[PDB]
RNA sequence: GCCAGGCCAGUCCGCCCAGGGUGAGUCGGGACCUAAGGCGAGGCCGACAGGCGUAGUCGAUGGACAACGGGUUGAUAUUC
RNA sequence: GGAGCUGUCAACCGAGCGUGGAUCCGAGGAUUUCCGAAUGGGGAAACCCAGCACGAGUGAUGUCGUGCUACCCGCAUCUGAAUAUAUAGGGUGCGGGAGGGAACGCGGGGAAGUGAAACAUCUCAGUACCCGUAGGAGGAGAAAACAAUUGUGAUUCCGCAAGUAGUGGCGAGCGAACGCGGAACAGGCUAAACCGCACGCAUGGGUAACCGGGUAGGGGUUGUGUGUGCGGGGUUGUGGGAGGAUAUGUCUCAGCGCUACCCGGCUGAGAGGCAGUCAGAAAGUGUCGUGGUUAGCGGAAGUGGCCUGGGAUGGUCUGCCGUAGACGGUGAGAGCCCGGUACGCGAAAACCCGGCACCUGCCUAGUAUCAAUUCCCGAGUAGCAGCGGGCCCGUGGAAUCCGCUGUGAAUCCGCCGGGACCACCCGGUAAGCCUAAAUACUCCUCGAUGACCGAUAGCGGAUUAGUACCGUGAGGGAAUGGU
């Protein structure tokens, strides 16, 4: 769900999926995309984004 | 090109420079009037 | 800039009915294609110093004509036939007297 | 016609009922032609013409002359 | 008008040329209203392209809303 | 520019203009209906209906003219809902975007027919096509590079290397690089430590022991530490910086850095030097070009005889020019009849390029030596693992490069590369930016050319040509020259 993220603009990657027979199909590689209640000051207004895990690793939003 | 242009326009002269001599050129002309300069520089190139 | 009546009206209709309606006492005009009733009456009002009791108005389409191998077409015209109130002084078309 | 030259002295009113009785006389003009009494057909180019120079010197005058 | 066209001929013609001819407060529509549906400010969703849709705005085949009788032209008439 | 003209199919007229310089050619300006990104609102494109303001008109409604009124984004301001801080939102005012264009560029997505004499890996082919986004070009570009014991030294493009090494149901096929020869050449700015100034939190909410350091004091409370911004500093690989000990000021003046002094340092001004519309900072005003482009003009020489002929530009005798014997026209093959050609002149104005000024900006001592303790050298990055992409390389012993997921450092005694990996050696200094030229292309405008076509040919189109006609539509698409 929502492969773009918002703050890093992170999105999908394509490529192939590749089976025994070495049959070819595309695909993708979704960024692991999760709903966040950011906030700007502390006690502010919280407002839903869709940012990547690793933008939720660093210190890039908080809740 | 004092001289070249006065026989420029002259009918069955053909003028060219003597490092661009050429076969075709010289059996088509009947007579090949060198200067004398041009003479020993077409010399002097091959020696 | 400014606006003129003239520009609306351009010239008389000069034809066996514009001539029957004359000794009615109507005139029958080509006008501007965009106009309306009421701008008509009120420039016809202006420039003849008439008093105009309505001002009726048709559309009409241009003919096709074919010249050497395609159709041409003539330009559409609005004619507006005017009837003066009764008892208006007429107007002098300087050459129309019917 | 009217000369642009002896157009430039007019200063906006003067200009303005040049304008107005000019085109009086092209409005007569195009009724003696729709009913067959104008002989020399060329006046209606020229007062076309005339009313065309005098917006001219108008516009001209009003956008730094 | 008559060399094409008209399943024959044609002096005729829905053919060819020129000119003329269509007049509305009330008729049929708009400037009034909405149906199915369409478009769709923001919006939500979607790698991009885009999908859908709120407010809104269009959309008659429907709703509301004032004219009858006679005469006249070669050609208009609930219009003159 | 200089005597005719009122375009063409395409004539017939009508009526006029012109040496007081028309028609015609060039440049700049004015006007510029309605549609169209179409943008006041609506709409079956070229139609319909408004609001506001200012004028015109009417006895007053009616009516007319001219401006403004779409949406989104950015900036600056006023306001701050539920709700308190506030924010979402709202108002105002300034800027910008949208759409089109034949090719060429970059990034992304990505076929099948076909070949493999079948077919799925593979090929076709990263092609067709699609999406995003440009510019006159683009992209790339200043070594975390190659090489190999010698060395080269940013990038791009051309020729080789080479149909080679290789790679491939080792089938059909695909296919480098090292290096060598060339075109063109160019290098520059930042982050960080540290030093100052604002805003923020603590803390003393006075023990700051700070107020340029010191030479002694006093106010003795605002010092001290950290973050976000603005200046200084700094930019390197033989490592370079920051910070410490030896050493000193483009020149002056004023102000400030607490007070008398040393050493200074900062700001402002003046005086000098240098650079400039540029990658290395940006605009604008002048003035001048033996500069260029957009109209043009001049330009030598046969009225020669005779013959044929409707006509001489042909034949045959004669004369001549040539920096001009290119080409075309004229009643038949013309240097001397005409337009021209060689050659040479020519610009109000607009535009382009160059110069000189104005103007704008930068430079207000740190150089060298020592110390080798400390700090810094681009982070969710590199590395590692999983799954893929792409490289000669089809997963293979698979290096180098790119994507998603997880895990996740170190700052020089570091880190990366040298085709698994380890040790030694060599090379380089990733995770910030900019950068001319050599290269690609032609919708278009001028000037030439063709052992190219000559009306069933050449463009589909010498003719109404994307026209007639055909199709609901996307689309398809002719024929027709000669007295
Ligand atoms: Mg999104
Ligand atoms: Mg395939
Ligand atoms: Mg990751
Ligand atoms: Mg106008
Ligand atoms: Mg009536
Ligand atoms: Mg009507
Ligand atoms: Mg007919
Ligand atoms: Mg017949
Ligand atoms: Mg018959
Ligand atoms: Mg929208
Ligand atoms: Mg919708
Ligand atoms: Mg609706
Ligand atoms: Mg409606
Ligand atoms: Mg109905
Ligand atoms: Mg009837
Ligand atoms: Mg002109
Ligand atoms: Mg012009
Ligand atoms: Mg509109
Ligand atoms: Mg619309
Ligand atoms: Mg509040
Ligand atoms: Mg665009
Ligand atoms: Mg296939
Ligand atoms: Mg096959
Ligand atoms: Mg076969
Ligand atoms: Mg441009
Ligand atoms: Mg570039
Ligand atoms: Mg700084
Ligand atoms: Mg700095
Ligand atoms: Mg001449
Ligand atoms: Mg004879
Ligand atoms: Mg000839
Ligand atoms: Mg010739
Ligand atoms: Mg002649
Ligand atoms: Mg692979
Ligand atoms: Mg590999
Ligand atoms: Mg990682
Ligand atoms: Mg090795
Ligand atoms: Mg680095
Ligand atoms: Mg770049
Ligand atoms: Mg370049
Ligand atoms: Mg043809
Ligand atoms: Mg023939
Ligand atoms: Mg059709
Ligand atoms: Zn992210």
């Amino acid at each position: 769900m929502a492969a773009v993220c918002d703050i890093c603009g992170k999105g999908p990657g394509f490529g192939k999926s590749v089976s025994h027979s070495h049959r070819r199909t595309s695909r993708r590689w979704d960024p692991n995309i999760q709903t966040v209640h950011a906030v700007t000051r502390p006690g502010g207004n919280k407002k839903r984004l869709n940012v990547c895990t690793s933008c939720i690793k660093a210190g890039k939003i908080t809740r | 090109e004092a001289g070249a242009k006065s026989v420029r326009n002259l009918p069955g002269v053909h003028i060219l420079a003597p490092d661009q001599l050429n076969t075709y050129d010289v059996l088509r002309a009947d007579d090949v009037v060198f200067s004398v300069e041009a003479l020993n520089a077409y010399i002097a190139a091959n020696t | 800039t400014l606006a003129d009546p003239r520009d609306i009206i351009l010239a008389p209709v000069i034809s066996e009915k514009s001539y029957g309606l004359l000794d009615d006492n109507v005139y029958t005009f080509l006008v501007r294609p965009d106009s309306n009733k009421t701008q008509i009456k009120i420039a016809v009002e202006k420039i003849f110093a008439v008093k105009v009791a309505s001002v009726n108005t048709a559309n009409r389409q241009g003919k096709r004509k074919r010249t050497r191998t395609g159709y041409g077409k003539r330009k559409s015209t609005k004619r507006a036939i005017v009837t003066l109130a009764p008892g208006s002084r007429p107007i002098d078309l300087f050459g129309a007297p019917a | 016609g009217v000369s642009p030259g002896e157009l430039r002295e007019l200063t906006d009113e003067e200009l303005a009922e040049r304008l107005r009785e000019s085109k009086e006389e092209l409005f007569n003009l195009r009724f003696q032609m729709a009913t067959g009494q104008l002989n020399n057909n060329r006046r209606l180019r020229t007062v076309r013409q005339e009313i065309a120079r005098i917006y001219t010197v108008l516009r001209e005058r009003e956008l730094g002359l």
